[PDB]
């Protein structure tokens, strides 16, 4: 990002950042196994992969 | 396709709970509307308003 004068270097570095907020944003998940409720279902979640 | 068929499941499991009682909870909930309808004097509708 810090390329400046350079067009290129620019926008890759906002779609690098695009990425990285997908990353960040599904994080969230694991933060909140830790209720009652939406606990056992994120857990039951992934258990789903090999199907 | 993945997290809609989850909810295809938790649906489905769900229901193999609260069936077996479901019967019960819907004639524990039978005495409420019982109750409300026996507990008034009551006349048709329309002309409660005359009451």
């Amino acid at each position: 990002r810090l390329h400046s004068s350079n067009k290129s270097s620019l926008y890759s570095g906002r779609v690098i950042f695009c990425l990285d907020y997908i990353i960040f944003t599904l994080r969230l998940i694991h933060i909140f196994t830790v209720s009652r409720n939406l606990g056992p279902k994120i857990i039951m979640l992934q258990r789903m992969l090999i199907d | 396709i993945l997290l809609v068929n989850l909810l295809v499941a938790m649906f489905g499991y769900t229901v193999g709970i609260v069936q077996e009682n479901n019967d019960q909870v819907w004639k524990f909930q039978r005495y409420f509307l019982v109750q409300e309808y026996c507990n008034r004097l009551n006349i048709p509708f329309p002309f409660v308003v005359f009451a």
